[PDB]
């Protein structure tokens, strides 16, 4: 059960 | 009784929209600096797609996006948001002093009612490996309000697949699968989920970056162009591929990403999430094969990446592989919704 | 049924989901210290599980139970609601332990078992020890409980400690001052800053850190799984007054839990406290919206409320004082939704 | 976010 | 009928002896400064043990042994090597005028016939883990033609075991074994070999040498003293052992050394493959797992090495080690006759 | 009491067999993709020949041959090996779903019975030097088995012969012989067994490869016809050359390799193992000259290889050369069971 | 001896 | 196959 945008920076 | 709530089920959206009602998902696109600064790039550079136009901003998120297309002179900015920064949208602007443009609409883009018909659709509907999420399907399906002749931003999108060999990366993962090869882990024979940990492990698309120097291949392509595809065209999607292969070894697996065009009336503006471009937060995404093919320069790896949508808004991606010289074939299946986050 | 009348099912389905993965289990099968104490609380206890009925809640892969066996247990019921009760069955037979384990898949509070049990074993607990509201269907499993019979483990601490953490602090704000410019490419993002501010404040903190923050000898809560009914944990109230060993602001609580095994022979425990080696739960932190000041010697009073929720977890509910000046200080968070913040 | 945190 | 013919299979001494008839292997172990200095050293400071005294040199190969017992003033030397390496010894006893002193005798020990009894035996009979070929037992044979007050040169042998840890040596392997994992090499499915694949790498010892820094526990010791055992002690040998882990971290297999002592008269001189000393032609022997045992600093590592003579002329070992806190159990077969030279 | 036991001592037949009852024997040999790759191709392309056919597979292995056989349609495949692989193969042929068209039949295919004739025979009967291994014998052997117009894949082999300089490889020889001249060793002098270590050396041929620019003249062939060539036609192989020098400077020995063709009714595919091509696990073999020839650009070396069979399973190799327009004159006698392998 | 060669 | 390992 991801995230739909992967974390950035 | 929606067209969302047909292909979608319920515990997904909640915990999708969830997602996008926290500010610090707001924060980590729009820090994004790609992302963030060819949109406005595409918007105002193609200011003349906009001026004193109807736009309609499909999952705004923010609103950054109105907010754009008012610097680039809209008459009236229509955005629909259906997780709950819709709340935090309006409040933006309102203290932007753009309540006479931007009209913020919660909702979901299939339930809600607009008071006319746009000249142009802006939107962010691309997940990683471009068809996450679904939401290029609610992009298409915003085009019922699309005057004829309208345009859309992004106008098109590039899917591209190329094989690549990563020997390391093929190790860290079957490592991980191999803690289920103990014969006694305190004193417990587990060997018999060898078999299903190797499966479940290599569904997981990888998700990160890398050098360009493991591909083996020419990219090859995949288009969707928003201004003619049916939403219904992202059911069942179908890419053949036939790689010529221009380096020998294993090839590992096959890697993915995607670039976006907007077409615009004064230049078109590319969006690119390739490694050979500077990193975004879509990164790329590598499907790896249980067991690598062995290729020789100068041989053909043809096959078919099949993506059927499921209603948990993703994708089940089933991948066959062959080298046509040796009939060495490969086939395997990846749940697009349960990533592995590497970088 | 019990477990459906008190969560939702949006929650309930994500919930199992992510125990339906064999890397799940991987990841709390690899966590020597609760691997290992566990099947040293079996085994040194051995005379409690030989030719015994036992009871295991919640089984995930079974590895309890399989310890159980290892003990001498005579027969063993081992319940589990996600798809892992599949692969537990796969490791019974392939460990020739069918005449012996029992796997029943579903929820503890709709199976049916045949006969009651000598003892349960289980391990119901999550961060904060609470998360997760498996202790209550750990309780409600003593309805197929043999009077006089034992629960393993036996008895849960929760324990509550004032720390300093200049710097968690004021991340807080460096994070949420991202929304504080007037021109994010164009956009006034500070009327959101104050909403930044709030939701990171309502995240637990999920990381470890040196003992050296905490600032006065934890204050502990009990729960006797052997007397305690599932009824009282709906509504936690945990009173503290802190004797401050130093001087200095209070930007929160930490917080851990210990759980102990009460065996015939020996009581063995588990402890995720700081001061030990660190567990998979690691600890949690709680910040106040305000830091406190207070002279080595003064108290810091208050209570700790967690309400449970439908989300399988708790709302928390924090207030405190320092008693010698009147300063006062509060904060509530959604222990569903932390942050890992672990590096 | 998930029940277990990620360990190693 | 010979004890020989009776324990070895003729195909296997076919073999060994033309190993051991070309010149090209008589230079690798006599080039071994330590091996051959070592045993001068043994015999030159030790001269009253031969001084005029009647000695038997036990597969004498070139007659090196031979020459260093006449150097000390051996009165005969009765030199006995069952390969064409005889004829060359004879060519050397010549040419270096010592007809009067070096009598070869070429034959098996087990079938020649000596004039007279001898004062004490000179040998090289220690194969890499000192038990391979089993030359051992016709060393023990040949005290038919000892004096009751006679000596052997040398006199005891060490054989040292400790635990390691080598991921990148396993992994190495079972890369290898991994080639029968493919489901489609040029179109043919191997995995169904898989299995036997992992067993039959597995089951070759590695010879090589490794850094000290690699063991996680005193070695144990294993003695046997040539002067008192006798042939039917070398037919099964089982060394248990008990390990107490002085670092946590995977147990890959045990790393095997040997020691030899010559006990003479003036002094006693070691002659050491350990891997704290000067590298040999041994080297070092590992036998690997095929899935490491976890152990933690303090915890015991336990079992047994049986090593069952074979009649070609080596031994099939097995091991089985448990980490006792655990449970965590591995068994373990090794074709001694089948080693893989890694250097 | 059969023919191959008739022609090998039974202590060399043990050793031959258990080498190749291992399986990364098995895996050395398919991870050769010149080699397995070429064999799938003289197959798969000429699947007119095995279609619908029965056929022959002599010394197995994994039975990956058979598996091509399969790939390329025939109907019924008898897979004969002698080693304990034949039992790895038969798990093969049931995980692959092939057990009513390959039958794995372990034993010597001079010992085993054949329900019935076939129409075309397969094997890897090529040992390095084309002829280590004797096992050329039992492919010819296996004829019984074949149909009055069958076909055999492969179906005839070249050897070649040509003249190399390498003055390195040469004094390397007694480089390492000259191991045994000292007079002191410790004490010993060893010097007497000097020649004895040189002799040992220089009976040992060399697998390894080398850059072409060596070889001093065009090569000289000698063809085995598989369809046609009986076993007695290899006990004793006598092979005449006659090469022109192209370049001048010392002759060192005799360099040998080999090509097979599968002599397909669509098309004839090649297997060779030339330093002109990319490298296999045969490699190419030298055999030095006790003594170099000088020889001129134009200068012709003449003589004969003798290769006579042994009882294990290879040759003892005869080398007799000199240069005609001075009468310089070399020998050589060398053991093809025990060759030095150089390739690092 | 090795009948075949090690190779690779 | 062979008892005594190759040295240097
Ligand atoms: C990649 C960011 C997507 C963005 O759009 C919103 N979203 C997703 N699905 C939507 C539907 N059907 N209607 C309206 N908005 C929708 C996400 O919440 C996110 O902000
Ligand atoms: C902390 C690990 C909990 C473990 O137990 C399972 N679980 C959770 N809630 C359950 C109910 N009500 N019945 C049976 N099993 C239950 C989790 O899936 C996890 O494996
Ligand atoms: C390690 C070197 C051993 C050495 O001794 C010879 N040998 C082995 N077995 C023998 C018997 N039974 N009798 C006489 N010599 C024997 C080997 O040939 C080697 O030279
Ligand atoms: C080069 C690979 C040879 C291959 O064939 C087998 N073999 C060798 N000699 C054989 C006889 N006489 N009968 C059957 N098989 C035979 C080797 O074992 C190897 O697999």
């Amino acid at each position: 059960p991801a995230a739909p945008r992967p974390p950035f920076s | 009784r929606s067209v969302f709530s047909e292909r979608t089920e319920e515990s997904s959206a909640v915990q999708y929209f969830q997602f996008y009602g926290y500010l610090s998902q707001q924060q980590n696109m729009m820090q994004d600096y790609v992302r963030t600064g060819t949109y406005q790039r595409a918007i105002l550079q193609n200011h003349t797609d906009f001026k004193d136009k109807i736009v309609l901003d499909v999952g705004c998120g923010s609103g950054i996006l109105s907010f754009f297309a008012a610097q680039a002179g809209a008459r009236k900015i229509y955005a629909v948001e259906a997780s709950t920064m819709a709340q935090h949208a309006e409040v933006l602007v309102k203290s932007n002093n753009l309540t006479d443009r931007i009209v913020v609409i919660p909702g979901k883009v299939e339930e809600v009612s607009l008071p006319e018909q746009v000249d142009i659709i802006i939107s962010e509907p691309m997940g990683y490996m471009l068809f996450n999420e679904r939401m290029l399907e609610s992009y298409l399906h915003a085009k019922k309000y699309l005057k004829p002749s309208g345009n859309m931003f992004p106008t098109i999108g590039d899917v591209h697949l190329a094989p690549f060999t990563d020997e390391q990366l093929y190790m860290e993962q079957f490592t991980k699968a191999n803690f289920w090869y103990q014969p006694s882990f305190h004193g417990v024979d587990l060997s018999a989920l060898r078999g299903a940990a190797v499966d479940e492990y290599f569904r997981q698309p990888v998700v990160d970056t890398f050098d360009i120097r493991i591909l083996m291949a020419k990219s090859v392509k995949y288009t969707v162009n928003f201004l003619e595809a049916k939403e219904g065209d992202l059911h069942r999607i179908e890419i053949p591929f036939k790689f010529h292969m221009l380096h020998s070894g294993l090839v590992h697996g096959l890697a993915f990403w995607f670039d976006v065009a907007f077409i615009g009336s004064i230049m078109t503006v590319w969006l690119s999430t390739a490694p050979t471009e500077p990193l975004t937060h879509w990164y790329q995404v590598r499907c790896l094969f249980q067991s690598p093919l062995f290729a020789k320069a100068g041989d053909t790896l043809s096959g078919t990446c099949l993506l059927i949508a499921n209603k948990r808004q993703s994708y089940d991606i089933s991948i066959v592989a062959q080298v046509d010289q040796t009939g060495s074939k490969s086939s395997n299946l990846l749940d697009l919704k349960n990533p592995f986050f590497r970088y």
